[PDB]
């Protein structure tokens, strides 16, 4: 009763049709790394992050918007997924320059906890590294546009959740800017969730900005106040 | 025959192909419509 | 030291102009490099004798 | 069978290449157009599909994939939602000119492979998404459509017959990524120009939502000739799988470059030296040569004496055929600028979805820069391999791939002459 | 390469050389590094108070 | 007061425990004698969220912006 | 080059801008052309009239734009961002485009260059000191089977050299407008040898054809 086989090391496991490897992988407890994807966010191919071999397939496939064909046998350690891994982890490098004790997402950066449990060692690629001008969002979030990626997932959530419709890509080739065109501000309600949905360092909280790091502070359950939802 | 049979595109000006599809707008079939007119309506 | 930017820290004309260097810097002295689930023993001839470390 | 082919007349695909008798639908029909077609679209159209796929025609634009396959995949039952038949124009792989020609002078066989590819596919409307450039011959196409629908044989009860269909033009605003297979399909629906994932195919999520294809030009101008023409008898142009004609055109560097119709099987030797004037300096003159618009590494001298111009040659030969520029260049000249050149363009015409093509092409910019300037070393010609085996089979669309493909032939051709060039920087930098 | 003082550094002409990433405390190990940042109303981020136990500093 | 630390009264604030399951984590707080707080465990919840179901012709989820 | 909007006044809406009911009523059949349901799908179009009425785009054409298709305008400056066409600086009249990549530069483009430099006087990428004389090389423009080629506003021109070059800048002085084709005879694409192509009057539909 709606049920496809996909063998995942070996092991056979029944999902539901329709659904993507990725919730597959998931599902028998393999993350699949992954920086465009995100649970309440409709799908793009931007990030690339999201590779892994089927066999017999000679085209490494994306698996974040992969519909799921009867019976397939997904390979997440063969040879050219690490290889198509440590690849687009040595491209993504590139045009996102040495910020790391600056920045303000340095313990709970993407790029960092990727960049060692699956991307290289040793760079390449002696020149380079583009420069973007500075935005002016608005005066509750701080942002530096040289730290983006380029992932593509702040415009959908505005698109789709805010609907403000005050982000959009910009340009071509390497010079695609992020952000509003017409020097205007982004106040909303909302725009404080942002900070959390940008994977990189690049969109922080304005107040807090340069106070403390994710391994200093403590985590304690809370619960939302002056509101009644909770 | 060794004659340039073009050249009636000699003075198209640049509103030219905007008056044609004017011209040419009128018997056409009528676009078919599927529920609302925009996704924001 | 090795070949390997996962377990030291790589030197300081790299770390200068890098990209992967700056990382491995900072997550390997936050974080520390992970060590994969195992019990081991050995023991070394200290001077004074079997040194072990378990 | 045949051997090895030449030119033949009166068998020729299309007529008035330039100059002839008008520019007309009485024209067109004394030629050989607008001829007794109702009887071809009530034969029924599932037999012009086996026609299709019968004939074998081979398909156009950079692809190599088959017609009639595809279009027996667009051969969906239909819903509520139509079907929408999408003729590509956009002119893009320089040394590229295979339509603008043929948009100029006869586009009436253009209108009735539309047509014709319509009623086969269930289709209701075909979109002609022509490249922005093009004021002139995009007014000449108006113009006829206007004679078509003036003459009434199209449009509502069409050819006589009880299927309406209509045909409009779009225009391109210029980019080389609008030629592609689904950023073609968004430039249409209003957004900026950018692919979709290709698992969900535009044969079944398409235009707004609705199931459509995509053809290129030549492939539908001859279109309504595979029908009223002989099945299997296009297919005697050439060898078994890749059969029928196409446009052979020398695009850059020969005394008076210009277009030829060929059959598929030709010597490259007898295309240069008996269809184009004459090689500039003799064929002891010539470096190399690129088939493939610009999307297909190199060929030198001593490959080319022997493998004539074939499809299956030429994939064994790691190479892709397409359009236009199947030309040399010179000995005199630096190849590595021209390839230098190449990968500038394919950075200032690319969108910015994968960051492989992005990031690669940065990479390959700045050392094909340095390449010119001749500043490495030898581990960095072998990078350049590296980046050109990880960015085959990484993007969305085919542009990342035809960036990857020329540092691949100027890598398996002319290593040494980038030795010298190093080793004459080197001279300079000592 | 003795390690004596705990000596700060700036800049040739310049600033404060500590940029308050807190590496120092991630790597103190008996935690004598204590950090409290600020930024300040020009844009580059500073600090408040950088202290060292010399009784829990172990070269 | 002398320098701007956090000093406590709490010896017991720097533990945790790490278990594999809740029926462990239950048996070790009934043994060591102080009462305990069971708060429950939530799933990520499975969405069918797709590609072309993403981009069809009548719904209105339709992205109209990449 | 500066894709930010940085409004210098004469601009920074809302600019003086309107069309014509005339214009109107383009804008009509363009919004007939399309189907329902995805009426903004025009946006293109309807900014490519706004840009062959005003030679350069204001900011307020594309507010304009966006109150007659009723979206969010962020889609319209994603769309004048993205493409070639749309020239968002204010720039001349006439409009040069040297067209040179592959074939174009090794058929001697830099000769070109240097002609279009030594005669007009500014230098690349910039304008005169008037309107009317705006430089700008490029990529290919498609008709890839002649010399490096040049596009003034809807007009091709091919088969170039320094004379014909120093031709084309006097008729733009003089005003005069020269042919829409290439030079050197050979009124379309030629093969320019002995006729290596088709030569005959064709037959036609009489012949043996299969059922047709
Ligand atoms: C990178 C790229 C560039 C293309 N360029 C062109 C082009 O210049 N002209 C064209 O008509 N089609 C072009 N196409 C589309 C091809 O014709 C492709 O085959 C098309 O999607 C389907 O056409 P077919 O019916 O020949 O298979 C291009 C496709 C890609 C992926
Ligand atoms: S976003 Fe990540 S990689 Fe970039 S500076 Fe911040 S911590 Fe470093
Ligand atoms: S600003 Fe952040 S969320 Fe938006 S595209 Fe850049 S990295 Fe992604
Ligand atoms: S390969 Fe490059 S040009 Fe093609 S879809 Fe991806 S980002 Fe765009
Ligand atoms: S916080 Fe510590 S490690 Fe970082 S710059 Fe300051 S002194 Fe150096
Ligand atoms: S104990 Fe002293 S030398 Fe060691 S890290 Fe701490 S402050 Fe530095
Ligand atoms: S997860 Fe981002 S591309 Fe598939
Ligand atoms: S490259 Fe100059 S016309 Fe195509």
């Amino acid at each position: 009763s709606n049920l496809i086989e996909v063998f995942v090391d070996g092991q056979s496991v029944m999902v539901e049709p329709g659904t993507t490897v990725l919730q597959a992988c998931e599902k028998v407890g393999m993350q699949i790394p992954r920086f465009c994807y995100h649970e309440r966010l409709s799908v793009a191919g931007n990030c690339r992050m999201c590779l892994v071999e089927i066999e017999k397939a000679p085209k490494v496939v994306a698996a974040c918007a992969m519909p799921v064909m009867k019976g397939w046998n997904i390979l997440t350690n063969s040879e050219k997924t690490k290889k198509a891994r440590e690849g687009v982890m040595e491209f993504l490098l590139a045009n996102h320059p040495l910020d790391c004790p600056i920045c303000d997402q340095g313990g709970e950066c993407d790029l960092q906890d990727q960049s060692m449990m699956f991307g290289s060692d040793r760079s390449r690629f002696l020149e380079g590294k583009r420069a973007v001008e500075d935005k002016n969002i608005g005066p509750l979030v701080k942002t530096i546009m040289t730290r983006c990626i380029q992932c593509t997932r702040c415009i959908r959530f505005a698109s789709e959740i805010a609907g403000v419709d005050d982000l959009g890509t910009t340009g071509r080739g390497n010079d695609m800017q992020v952000g509003t065109y017409i020097e205007k501000m982004f106040m909303s309600e909302l725009s404080g969730n942002i900070i959390d949905i940008c994977p990189v360092g690049a969109l922080t909280s304005k107040p807090y900005a340069f106070t403390a790091r994710p391994w200093e502070t403590r985590k304690t359950e809370s619960i939302d106040v002056m509101d009644a939802v909770g | 025959n060794t004659t340039y049979k073009n050249l009636q595109h000699h003075d198209y000006s640049t509103y030219t192909f905007l008056d044609l599809n004017l011209d040419l707008s009128k018997f056409r079939m009528p676009q078919p419509s599927s529920g609302r007119e925009s996704p924001r309506h | 030291k090795v070949d390997d930017a996962k377990v030291s820290p790589p030197k300081r004309a790299e770390m200068k102009t890098s990209m992967e260097s700056l990382i491995h810097h900072f997550k390997l002295y936050t974080e520390g490099y992970q060590v994969p689930p195992g019990a081991t023993y050995t023991a070394i001839e200290a001077p004074k004798g079997e040194f072990g470390v378990y | 069978k045949t051997s090895f082919g030449s030119l033949k007349d009166e068998d020729r695909i299309f007529t008035n290449l330039y100059g002839r008798h008008d520019w007309r639908l009485k024209g067109a029909q004394s030629r050989g157009d607008w001829y007794k077609t109702k009887e071809i679209l009530l034969k029924g159209p599932d037999w012009i599909l086996g026609e299709v796929k019968t004939s074998g025609l081979r398909g156009r634009g950079g692809a190599g994939f088959p017609t009639g396959l595809k279009w027996s995949f667009m051969n969906k039952p239909s819903d509520g939602r139509p079907k929408y038949l999408v003729v590509n124009a956009d002119e893009g792989e320089p040394g590229t000119c295979k339509d603008r020609e043929i948009i100029r002078h006869d586009p009436h066989k253009l209108v009735e492979g539309c047509l014709v590819g319509g009623r086969a596919m269930g289709a209701r409307a075909a979109y002609i998404y022509i490249r922005g450039e093009f004021y002139n011959e995009a007014s000449n196409l108006q113009v006829a459509i206007r004679e078509a629908y003036e003459a009434g044989l199209i449009g509502k009860n069409a050819c006589g017959s009880g299927y309406d269909f209509d045909v409009f033009v779009v225009r391109g605003a210029g980019a080389y990524i609008c030629g592609e297979e689904t950023a073609l399909i968004e430039s249409i629906e209003g957004k900026q120009g950018k692919p979709r994932l290709k698992p969900p195919f535009p044969a079944d999520v398409g235009v707004f939502g609705c199931p459509t294809t995509v053809a290129n030009v030549e492939t539908v101008a001859v279109s309504p000739t595979i029908c009223r023409r002989g099945g299997a008898w296009f297919a005697s142009f050439g060898r078994e799988r890749n059969s029928g004609t196409k446009l052979f055109n020398i695009s850059g560097h020969v005394n008076n470059p210009c277009t030829v119709e060929e059959e598929m099987s030709v010597p490259l030797k007898e295309l240069i030296e008996k269809h184009a004037g004459g090689v500039t300096g003799g064929w002891d003159n010539l470096l190399a040569v690129i088939p493939g618009g610009s999307s297909t590494p190199l060929i030198p001298k001593s490959v080319c004496e022997t493998v004539l111009m074939d499809f299956d040659a030429l994939i064994q030969a790691q190479t892709g055929l397409g359009t236009a520029a199947v030309i040399v260049m010179d000995r005199s000249t630096d190849i590595v600028k021209a390839i230098a050149r190449l990968i500038e363009f394919y950075k200032h015409e690319s969108c910015g979805q994968c960051t492989p093509c992005r990031e690669g092409v940065d990479w390959m910019n700045k050392v094909m820069a340095r390449f010119v300037r001749g500043d490495a070393r030898p581990a960095e010609i072998d990078s350049l391999w590296e980046i050109s085996k990880q960015i085959e089979g990484h993007t969305i669309c085919a542009l990342g791939d035809g960036a990857a493909w020329p540092v691949q032939g100027l890598i398996r051709h002319f290593r040494p002459e980038l030795e010298e060039r190093m080793q004459r920087f080197a001279q300079q930098h000592q | 390469r003795f390690r004596g003082e705990h000596a700060l550094r700036r800049y040739p002409s310049g600033e404060e050389r500590c940029i308050a990433c807190k590496l120092c405390e991630a790597v103190c190990p008996a935690q004598a590094i204590t950090i409290e940042a600020e930024p300040r109303a020009d844009g580059s981020r500073r600090t408040t108070r950088y202290d060292i136990d010399m009784t829990k500093c172990i070269y | 007061p002398l320098m701007g630390w956090a000093s406590t009264a709490d010896p017991l604030s720097n533990l945790v425990l790490t278990f594999s399951t809740k029926e462990d984590a239950i048996a070790f707080a009934e043994k060591n004698g102080w009462s305990y707080d069971v708060e429950e465990r939530k799933v990520p919840k499975p969405k069918s969220k797709s590609y072309g179901a993403n981009f069809s012709w009548n719904k209105r989820t339709r992205v109209s912006t990449k | 080059a500066l894709f930010v909007h940085r409004d210098t006044p004469k601009n920074n809406p809302e600019t003086p801008f309107d069309f014509t009911p005339e214009n109107y009523k383009r804008i009509e059949a363009i919004v007939k052309n399309y189907p329902e349901g995805h009426k903004a799908a025009a946006v293109l179009p309807v900014l490519d009239l706004a840009q062959r009425q005003n030679g350069w785009l204001p900011i307020s054409a594309m507010n304009k734009v966006a109150e007659i298709l009723q979206v969010p305008p962020m889609r319209v400056y994603e769309v004048a961002t993205f493409y070639t066409m749309y020239n968002r600086k204010p720039v001349g009249k006439y409009h040069i485009q040297v067209c040179t990549t592959t074939p174009c530069m090794l058929r001697n483009s830099d000769s070109i260059l240097e002609a279009i430099q030594k005669k007009l006087g500014i230098k690349v990428g910039e304008t005169t000191p008037d309107k009317l004389f705006t430089l700008i090389e490029v990529e290919c423009l498609g008709a890839c089977v002649n010399a490096p080629m040049v596009q003034i506003n809807d007009n091709y021109y091919e088969d170039l050299t320094p004379k014909d070059i120093e031709e084309i800048i006097d008729e733009l002085k003089a005003g005069k407008i020269p042919k829409p084709g290439p030079r050197s005879g050979r009124f379309s694409c030629e093969p320019a040898g002995g006729l290596t192509s088709l030569t005959e009057p064709p037959k036609g539909p009489g012949f043996g054809v299969q059922a047709g």
